């Protein structure tokens, strides 16, 4: 039950891998989890701010 | 083990009226404790007893 | 009282009074001498956690 | 199968167990609800503590001797100084709340007596001396329960209630107190007596601390015996449930 | 996967959860919410460490012993008996009856003796070890024919790499290897008693095939047993007492368990 | 209708009744039964002896004293000299049974005490002298029960079993017994106890005078008690009966 | 013959295994077989016995 | 992939992107187009290595420990605890709550000790590691019985190849790892204070199998924490100042950065 990835290339090819131990915390890491959302951060206000208007109306 | 962080309670038991008998019988009883555990119980990380111990190769 | 079977045996009798005592411990079930020995306490010891609800039956 | 003396009681986090007991009581046929919208008064929105509150709250017990006259209690005082039902009582203004009274005695089949266990609504008692009303102190003992007496509390200047047992304090037969719901404890037979009273009164709410909506009495009418050699300490334990109470009006901490 | 709370209320009926006859023989299957009110959780814990196969498939050592490249004790010999440590047979002793095939692991290791023997230039030490079945001939000395290993299980390993190992499968002429055994070995009903009866499992030896050095050199063995594909039946109590002998269950009288100052002391 | 109380067991030509009863416990879930063909091993044809052997067989009376450590019974040694179920097992030399055990002690309203009675498979006992084993008349005494102690039995240069009884001569602590199939004799309930337990044994036969598969143990837990004027002296009374009882390998007759 | 099957994950992934040795006695251990019975020992009684209900009667 | 430019131009209008206002606790969300023309950039640049699985799953010494194979100290003895190097703890305390799985790594090496014992000639030594949960025994000495292991995880390692490796799985009684606690373990509010309340993490042992030798050897071990399938909440400033214990979060009072000349200069 192999499964075949994608290799971490430039911009402007596949990888395979095997899991061989039944505990899953013997897996490697989650290098690729490109995910990001700094809403919970950067602007945590109840009502929507919009960048063309005077925060203050 | 004992640790503070996770203490569990206290378990106690008082008279609510009182043993009532009559003549020609005892007045001094005994009770009986069984303890087990319900269907949700678990236990994790398994390690040595340290009740068991040796000195030397049992022969 | 541990040298004989009176450390299974919980003293009631009649009391000329009300609300007083009968016993008391801490729900520690692996570490605490009332509970350290029995199935549960001896199988709890080879383990680090525990979960779960305990039943107490009285006789 | 199953038996009808058998009978166990949950509320909160308390189970009562009985393994001899008489059929439940359940008020003037009404089972304890909560107060409705075409019914209320109070506009602001009241708050249910739920299981904080009606819960199985024990009071001390009374010795039962072969020569008391009785006791009784003002149930809503009672409890106002018992976990966080005498706390929400105490932080708000109206309140409403019925009740699960369980008087518990146990004796041998050796010992004999019968006990009257009645839930008397507005049992307003009167004064020894004609001239003034009782205090309060006489009235309603908390964390304790009250005695009558078998003769006829003497006259004055005082304000002691008439404690006369054959009048109830409120100046009736007591014979007649099987008009209210009730129930007897026979030691050949009974054990234990359930009341399920849910809230009477004239008004949605009331204020707790200035108006006593029931109150328990527990009185033998015949008298406790037995032969030398048997138990002589016989006590009697009463525990009281709160039954969908709810406040309203929250306030500063405090009663006057 | 654990046993999920079912949320309940107030409840005033005639049934009885809580009264119930232990005099049966009964375990009283109640839950906490027959007793009080519950809310409803969600369970997801799981009971997959209390498994026999996950509590006793462990590497323990059983045993250990010495043996020398020059001098006396020139080989060692051990009767295959896993109650000489106390680890495993009480873990073991939790059954009756137990059915299991073994993985048996070596730790051998080396140590230079203290003497007054000058240029000691030691070469690479090999060991050999050999299984006797119960009936062949034994090695009455270090270089003595037994050691051909013709029909005999045996290992050569060369010190300095991954210790040896190797897998045993359930050998019993019964259906089950038999924790405790309530009788004799003669029908006189005298003899030997006990366990020691059906103890007939063979015996392991061991030696340095290469004396390595002209200076002393000793050679530990510990030997490591790992059940695997475990059954077990008829659970008993814990042993609790401490143990005396490899052959007997005899035992020292110990009270049941420590003190406390009252029955309504809070702490040991 | 019927009660859970009255129960009767019939065995060949006997009866059992009792009026006050326990429900009866089967091993571990599991009903004595033959063994089969995918599970022999022997190829001669066997005989069953079934009503001559499968019959209640009862022992000698033991007195419950106020300072009673406890009895105990290695049960096949026990119906060795017994009627045909004896004579069967003295002429072969492999035997297979499972059994119902019956232990019996009635007293009044006005005795108190508790007994334990657990069927423990295969328990092999320990000596007073650490460098021997037990002797045979030590551990099995047949026609008559055996005896713990409430002390430790002293050491030396002897054969003696390690009868201090909070240890149950196996090592182990008294109160969990009850990991293995057990019933409680208690005199304010219970009046009898009936365990039917099914062939443990690791092997499909076994011969019965060199090996002991099971072991009947009696202890009161709670000890008896009564007061001046009542019944003194006060029996146990144990009844065994062989169940699905099959023997295999006829020869002379003979324990050697 | 490779034999896929799940790995020990925690709650709120595959492995592969092949068998090398034709001995069955060479396998790995049998560590998931989480399947429990306690009917055996905590109710053995002939007669069933419901909870809410006089075990005497 | 990082956002691309969008190209603008020349504006004259009542939008106000510049003007806002700071007092409401939002950051501005001003791209450089609001403020200058700008043209049109195709930006290729990712943000592969800012991820906390990149950021933390490296692997990083968190202590080590000597013993030697002769005389007092035998065996080491080390509670688990991270917040002795500063590195990885520095790392960690970005977040206040993590949960991973932990890959571990061990540096034994040895060294001859300087003595006047002659005539060494020392076999390969071998090293025994030891995990103990809390409550399990502890080994009083170098040869006691708890080294059988027949529970608690070991390793045997013989020097000179690939050094020991294990998968630890996320061990919490807890939902997350609490790298800050502000409160006490006892719920009289005195006593231990700070995350120490929370460290019921075991305790590691490490020992020499055999001497090996006639003279003395000294072995250091070097221990390698690698957490993986990291998780992490609540983000947190950085220390600044400079640690001082291992239990607690004391410091001394350091000033906000280092200086310069003036205002208006633009040099260190
Ligand atoms: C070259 C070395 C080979 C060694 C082979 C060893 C084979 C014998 C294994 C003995 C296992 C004993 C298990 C006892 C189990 C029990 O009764 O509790
Ligand atoms: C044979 C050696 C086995 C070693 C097993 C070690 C298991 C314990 C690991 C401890 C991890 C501690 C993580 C702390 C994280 C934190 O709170 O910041």
């Amino acid at each position: 039950g192999a499964q075949v990835s994608t290799q971490k290339t430039g911009a402007h090819i596949h990888y395979t891998n095997i899991n061989y131990y039944k505990d899953a915390a013997s897996n490697s890491a989650n290098r690729q989890d490109f995910t990001q959302d700094p809403g919970k951060f950067t602007e945590p206000v109840k009502d929507i701010m919009i960048k063309s208007l005077p925060a203050l109306n | 083990t004992s640790d503070e962080y996770t203490a569990g309670g206290f378990i106690t038991c008082w008279y609510q009226t009182n043993i009532v008998v009559p003549a020609d019988a005892q007045s001094s009883c005994y009770i009986m404790c069984f303890v087990s555990a319900c269907n949700d119980f678990s236990v994790r990380l398994l390690k040595d007893t340290p009740f068991i111990s040796q000195q030397n190769f049992f022969q | 009282k541990v040298n004989s079977m009176e450390a299974y045996q919980i003293p009631v009798r009649s009391n000329e009074g009300s609300g007083t005592q009968v016993f008391g411990f801490p729900l520690q079930p692996g570490y605490s001498s009332v509970f350290s020995r029995t199935l549960l306490g001896e199988i709890l010891n080879y383990y680090t956690h525990w979960s779960g609800s305990i039943k107490l039956t009285f006789m | 199968g199953y038996s009808d003396r058998a009978r166990s009681i949950t509320l909160g986090n308390s189970t009562i167990t009985t393994q001899e007991c008489a059929n439940v009581v359940v008020g003037y046929g009404v089972w304890p609800d909560y107060l409705k919208d075409s019914e209320a008064t109070a506009e602001d929105q009241p708050t249910q503590p739920d299981v904080a509150t009606c819960r199985f709250y024990t009071l001390d017990s009374v010795q039962w001797q072969k020569t008391s006259p009785g006791w009784w209690w003002k149930l809503p005082d009672a409890l106002s100084n018992l976990g966080l039902f005498g706390q929400n009582m105490q932080y708000h203004y109206l309140g409403r709340t019925g009740y699960t009274v369980h008087v518990q005695c146990n004796a041998s089949k050796f010992h004999q007596g019968c006990l009257l266990v009645v839930c008397v609504p507005e049992a307003e008692m009167g004064c020894a001396t004609l001239d003034n009303t009782p205090s309060s102190a006489e009235l309603l003992g908390g964390d304790s329960a009250k005695e009558f007496a078998d003769k006829p509390v003497a006259s004055g200047s005082n304000k002691l209630v008439q404690r006369v047992v054959y009048n109830a304090g409120m100046g009736v037969g007591v014979g007649n107190l099987t008009i209210f719901p009730h129930q007897w404890i026979n030691l050949r037979t009974n054990n234990s007596a359930t009341i399920v009273m849910p809230y009477t009164n004239s008004v949605p709410m009331d204020n707790m601390f200035r108006h006593n909506n029931v109150t328990l009495m527990v009185i033998p009418f015949v008298p406790l015996d037995y032969c030398p050699g048997s138990t002589t300490y016989v006590p009697i334990t009463v525990t009281i449930a709160p039954m969908c109470a709810e406040y309203n009006g929250l306030r500063l901490a405090g009663h006057q | 996967r654990v046993a999920d709370t079912v949320g309940t209320g107030p409840t005033n009926s005639e049934a009885i959860p809580a009264l119930t006859a232990a005099e049966t023989g009964h375990t009283s299957q109640v839950v906490p919410g027959d007793t009080m009110q519950t809310r409803h959780v969600k369970n997801y814990h799981s009971r997959s460490e209390s498994t026999i196969e996950n509590f006793l498939c462990r590497s323990a050592c059983v045993y250990f012993t010495e043996y020398e490249n020059s001098g006396a004790k020139r080989y060692a010999e051990w009767v295959l008996t896993p109650r000489q440590a106390a680890q495993l047979r009480r873990k073991l002793e939790f059954f009756t009856y137990v059915r299991f095939d073994l993985e048996l692991t070596f730790v051998i290791t080396s140590t230079q003796q203290p003497s007054t023997t000058q240029n000691q230039d030691a070469q690479i030490l090999t060991h050999q070890i050999m299984y006797v079945p119960p009936g062949g001939p034994v090695p009455d000395k270090v270089d003595s024919y037994v050691w051909q290993t013709s029909t005999n299980p045996s290992v050569f390993w060369t010190e300095g790499n991954a210790p040896p190992r190797m897998s045993i499968p359930f050998l019993s002429i019964g259906n089950a290897y038999s924790n405790f055994y309530d009788g004799w070995s003669e029908f006189s009903r005298n003899g030997v008693y006990g366990i020691n009866t059906l103890n007939n499992m063979g015996t392991l030896y061991a030696r340095h095939v290469n004396a390595g050095s002209t200076g002393p050199i000793k050679s530990t063995i510990r030997i490591y047993f790992k059940p695997k594909h475990v059954k077990a039946w008829i659970p008993r109590p814990p042993r609790l007492c401490q143990y005396e002998k490899a052959k007997n269950v005899n035992f020292q009288p110990s009270g049941v368990t420590t003190t406390r100052q009252s029955i309504t002391t809070m702490t040991n």
